[PDB]
């Protein structure tokens, strides 16, 4: 039973916060990501300097490429939600291998099934 | 039926079931484990960032 | 001298601009696009209703998936060129393959090699 | 090592040179305007679309 971890999340654990610790520790291993979030965090490593480590705590995931289909349901999720592309792809990412949906992000995902927010902030 | 496959399982094996058990348990626990130091040494890795990630995400889905 | 298209020229094609055609006339087929192109042409389709007949002029491109190292080298050029993110991923895209990037954005990508500007807007 | 291709296919043939380069020729055009019938067909497809591609893409670039 697992879930695909939206970018915040990992944002939030690799920035020291304890929040994003126990939502990863909420869903056994091995647990997966979008490549799309990969691309987002290596940035972030960048800027931080640490790109060589980070790159070794993606690599516990599963990182699920962007493939013909996920494409063909990203589109269709876009216009039924109303979601950003990065959003629907994720989005599409989780449906097609039927795992929930993990994020902060209670805008956009509220009321669509298979989505499940771990915790608030400011 | 978890049962029947664990002894006939057991017809190959030549050992307690309860070892197959204490064998299938423990290297669940020992999964975890590794998740659990993993994460660990993820938090927080990058010394020197104080954004937030949601913050963080809004900006990167607008692109910087 | 294979074509890469940029998802603006795909768009001006199917919404009727004779300089589009120009552009994907002036270059060998098979010519390609990225799957973030696909995705956001056939956003398109669907509020136009033209999607069988989109999907079926997009098919005859070359459709280049975003895999591991398409994206290890959208990470790279989005710094050195500080690129928007799916900028970077098609540019890193036509890179790998050795393809010409032909785009009409030439507030982002002037002064990157291996890009072309084919027309402009008024 | 380009026409030591050519002169055996005279050979892996029994046809001239003359033939030859004009089957490559026919089939080059031949792709040409299938591609130039698609292009054509393709334009205007959207027809009551007005919008740009610049602006387009730059809208669902910064989030949508």
């Amino acid at each position: 039973g697992s879930a695909l971890f939206d970018t915040n999340i990992l944002i939030d654990l690799f920035s020291g916060r304890r929040e994003a610790k126990q939502a990863l520790e909420a869903w056994p291993p091995q647990n997966a990501i979008s490549l799309i979030t990969w691309m987002e965090v290596m940035v972030g490593a960048k800027k931080y300097h640490q790109e060589q480590r980070t790159r070794m705590a993606l690599s516990t995931f599963n990182i699920i490429n962007i493939s013909q289909d996920i494409a063909e349901r990203s589109v269709a999720l876009r216009q039924e939600y109303k979601l950003k592309l990065p959003d629907a792809i994720i989005l599409a990412t989780a449906q097609l291998h039927r795992l929930e949906l993990i994020t902060r992000n209670t805008k956009d995902f509220a009321g669509i099934p298979g989505v499940v927010t771990p915790y608030e902030i400011h | 039926d978890v049962i029947q496959r664990l002894d006939d399982l057991k017809v190959q094996r030549n050992i307690p079931r309860a070892e197959l058990l204490r064998e299938a348990v423990e290297q669940y626990l020992e999964k975890q484990d590794r998740a659990k130091d993993t994460i660990s040494s993820a938090l927080g890795l990058w010394q020197d960032c104080e954004e937030d990630g949601m913050e963080y995400q809004r900006q990167l889905r607008k692109e910087w």
